[PDB]
């Protein structure tokens, strides 16, 4: 099951960063409010896979969570001052 | 910068029989 | 009165989205042919009944 | 008797593993044990038809008596002062009661889920007289030494009558002492039963056994002709 | 504890998300003050950046270490009563003939 | 407070559908003009009676798109939707910087609190933490442990004496009452383990009625003898010294439970 972790969160980590760029290089360059709304959306895809990388560390934490003579003698005397024969 | 034993049927056929 | 699921709704907004974008890509890609031609309703047009509506 | 039993085998290193395994399952620690097995032939130098009085085919079969002995006689002198658990297992006038018993050629049936078989069973108290010895005694019945082997594992009680024997089974000659389960440790999950809502209930039983230690150790049906004890 | 460190280990890789958010926060920040039509907040932007492709490597190396424990501790240190009882009635009982 | 926001939500969503529907009508009756009547399938029951197939005007007119591309009043706007999107951005980033933060703030603590709760002397269980304690409790966040507060459910035993006056029977002994996570342990496993007693006991008197163990109330039964008289009761502390058998009364619970665990 860890290596859906691998494979999951390495996808995670690559639209994150890659996006980040495309980000980046699509801020820098009705298409201005296209390209609004295409950044935020990459924002928001980003805060999504932070939020998506918390749990995960989630999931990870809780794979980590999931003689006779003293008692011949004691119960003698206890018995002998019990009763008070 | 960064990059992305044993047979069981021989071992009851011995309790059995006793051949090895 | 309570939201649903939340893969749905950011499902049907990426659809939306995705709508918008490539309605914008196709209109900038034929922005000089829409810009040759004029377009006016013909005779054939009830406009003696309702006039605002053909304005609208 | 009808005995239901699915076998297995292990290594010299998941010993422990299996050991903390069907301890946390059965939620209760094992309990070492172990007994011997002395199988009676019949004497060759005698001849009788395989025939009964009612004119009937008889299939010969040997006969099986197993007893018990306590380990001071199986501890030698470089396994003193160790821990007396499951953890030794790792470092390998009259007669006694002895245990008669007589196994007989598991059922047919394809693609079978258990492995019944049937065994009978009587308790051999004591005995007395000129030839007192069990061995004697065998040889009044009709019967001959072929050969014994001493087996120690330990065994768990669970539910439902379910037995899991997880023991190394060794042959006790005069040449020397062979391990026949050399590598590793032999797994059994056997029941007890004295109808077929039981029966099938068992083989629920064992099937759930089966499906709860699937991925760790598989519990196949061993060969009818392996746990054939008539002489040929 | 073996849990106990390592779970201060998994608080410390969320820390290094949290740094990589400042890092983000400052990526973008400063970014915009690159494109308002500044060029001296240059350095610190591309150290800022620096500083977030590493923090957020090390929170990757960090991290796939710590599944490969996961994938190392399986049948060791993971798992995949009356006798205190008794014990506390023996020193209660004591305790009582022996005040 | 949130209802508003639904509102909110349907206005929002509202206009959106007015002027997606009206640039879709606006879209097919301008198809309208060039149209084979494929593009008319777009249009609705008025429209259709409205609008005619081979009308309107198909004329032509000199481009005026490259005229206005030569011009750089364009780049401006472009420049200044730009910035306000880095703006916009920044600040949604910080937000969710700061409810990030507090999160991992609060679930951090969680942690450090469970720390003491988990290694392999502390045993735990499982969409919440569970533990049995002798029922099963839900473990939740200091720490808190919540069973099925709660009330104090602590047995006593007290030991009566007839005097001369061959009647009644007078108080002569009672036994003493003593009062993060692992103190509620001990504690709740106390609760059930003396009820446990009690249950034992209530099965114990229906067997004992002919010997003069009388069963009365349900958490109190009563034991006659021609010369005392005990009383076990299943009370709180909300509920009721010169006095002697105040050890035989301790000693005799210290056996009711030594005995209970000599049954397990």
């Amino acid at each position: 099951s860890n290596q859906a972790l691998y494979e999951k969160l390495e996808q995670t980590r690559t639209i994150l960063s890659v996006k980040l760029a495309e980000l980046i290089n699509m801020t820098t360059i009705a298409v201005a409010t296209t390209s609004v709304m295409m950044v935020n959306n990459q924002t928001m895809q980003l805060i999504k896979n932070v939020q998506d990388l918390l749990i995960l560390t989630r999931s990870i934490k809780e794979k980590w969570l999931l003689d006779e003579k003293q008692i011949e003698e004691l119960l003698d005397n206890c018995i002998e001052t019990f009763v008070a024969e | 910068k960064h990059d992305f034993p044993f047979n069981v049927d021989d071992v009851l056929k011995f309790t059995f029989t006793g051949e090895k | 009165a309570e939201l649903p699921q939340w893969y749905t709704l950011q499902s049907q907004l990426n659809v939306t989205l995705s709508q918008l974008v490539s309605v914008t890509s196709t209109l900038q890609h034929f922005q000089e042919t829409l810009d040759s031609t004029v377009v006016y309703p013909l005779p054939k047009f009830p406009t003696t009944s309702h006039e605002s509506l053909v304005t609208t | 008797v009808q005995q239901l039993s699915l076998f297995g085998s292990i290594g010299d290193d998941g010993y422990d593993l299996l050991i903390s395994t069907l301890t946390t399952i059965s939620g209760n620690p094992p309990l070492l044990y172990n007994s011997l097995c002395t199988v009676w032939k019949p004497n060759p130098s005698y001849d009788v038809e395989n025939v009964n009085s009612r004119n009937q085919l008889v299939e010969p079969n040997r006969i099986k008596l197993s007893k018990e002995v306590p380990f001071s006689y199986l501890i030698d002198e470089t396994m003193m002062d160790k821990p007396l658990n499951f953890r030794i297992l790792k470092s390998f006038e009259s007669c006694s009661p002895w245990s008669l018993q007589i196994s007989d050629i598991p059922a047919a049936g394809n693609n079978r889920s258990v492995s019944m078989q049937t065994i009978a069973e009587t308790i051999i108290l004591s005995s007395a007289g000129k030839n007192s010895s069990v061995s004697s005694l065998m040889n009044g019945l009709g019967y001959v030494f072929e050969f014994q082997y001493l087996t120690i594992g330990v065994k768990f009680f669970m539910k439902h009558g379910l037995i899991l024997e997880l023991q190394k089974i060794w042959q006790i000659e005069e040449a020397g002492n062979s391990q026949i389960t050399s590598g590793g440790f032999l797994l059994k999950a056997y029941i007890n039963v004295s109808d077929i809502d039981r029966i099938n209930y068992t083989e629920t039983a064992l099937m759930n056994l089966k499906k709860e230690l699937q991925g760790y150790i598989e519990l196949s049906v061993p060969d009818r002709q392996s746990m054939d004890s008539r002489v040929a | 504890p073996y849990i106990q460190e390592r779970l201060k280990s998994l608080n410390d890789i969320e820390t290094q998300l949290c740094s990589m958010l400042q890092e983000a926060s400052q990526v973008t920040f400063i970014f915009g003050e690159l494109k308002r039509g500044n060029e001296s907040v240059k350095p610190q932007f591309e150290n800022h950046v620096k500083q977030f492709y590493e923090r957020l490597d090390k929170s990757t190396t960090q991290l796939r270490k710590e599944i490969q424990l996961l994938d190392e501790n399986v049948g060791t240190r993971l798992l995949p009563q009356d006798t205190e009882k008794m014990e506390e009635q023996l020193d209660l009982l004591s305790a009582i003939l022996d005040p | 407070q949130f209802v508003k926001r639904r509102r909110d939500m349907l206005e929002h969503i509202n206009l959106a559908m007015n002027e997606s529907s009206l640039a879709l009508e606006f879209v097919s009756l301008l198809l309208s003009s060039v149209k084979e009547s494929t593009g008319m399938s777009s249009m609705s029951p008025f429209l259709r009676k409205v609008v005619k197939p081979s009308s309107l005007n198909s004329d032509k007119i000199p481009y005026v798109a490259p005229t206005k591309k030569e011009y750089i009043e364009l780049d401006i706007l472009n420049k200044g939707w730009k910035l306000q999107s880095l703006n916009e951005s920044k600040d949604l980033l910080r937000a969710s910087f700061n409810k990030l933060s507090s999160i991992l703030q609060n679930e951090h603590d969680y942690w450090n609190k469970i720390m003491q709760s988990i290694s392999n002397k502390d045993v735990i269980f499982k969409k919440l933490l569970a533990i049995k304690y002798g029922d099963r409790g839900i473990a939740n966040i200091n720490l808190d442990l919540i069973p099925h507060h709660s009330v104090k459910k602590f047995l006593r035993v007290r030991i009566f004496t007839k005097i001369e006056s061959e009647d009644d029977y007078i108080l002569s002994g009672e036994s003493v009452m003593d009062r993060d996570i692992r103190k509620q342990i001990q504690l709740l496993k106390k609760i059930i383990f003396e009820k446990e007693l009690m249950y034992q006991i209530k099965k114990e008197c229906a067997l004992l009625i002919s010997y003069g163990v009388s069963i009365e109330n349900e958490n109190k039964v009563i034991i006659e003898l021609p010369n005392e008289k005990f009383e076990i009761e299943l009370l709180s502390l909300d509920d009721d010294l010169p006095k002697i058998n105040d050890k035989r009364a301790n000693l005799m619970l210290v056996m009711l439970r030594l005995l209970l665990v000599v049954i397990f």
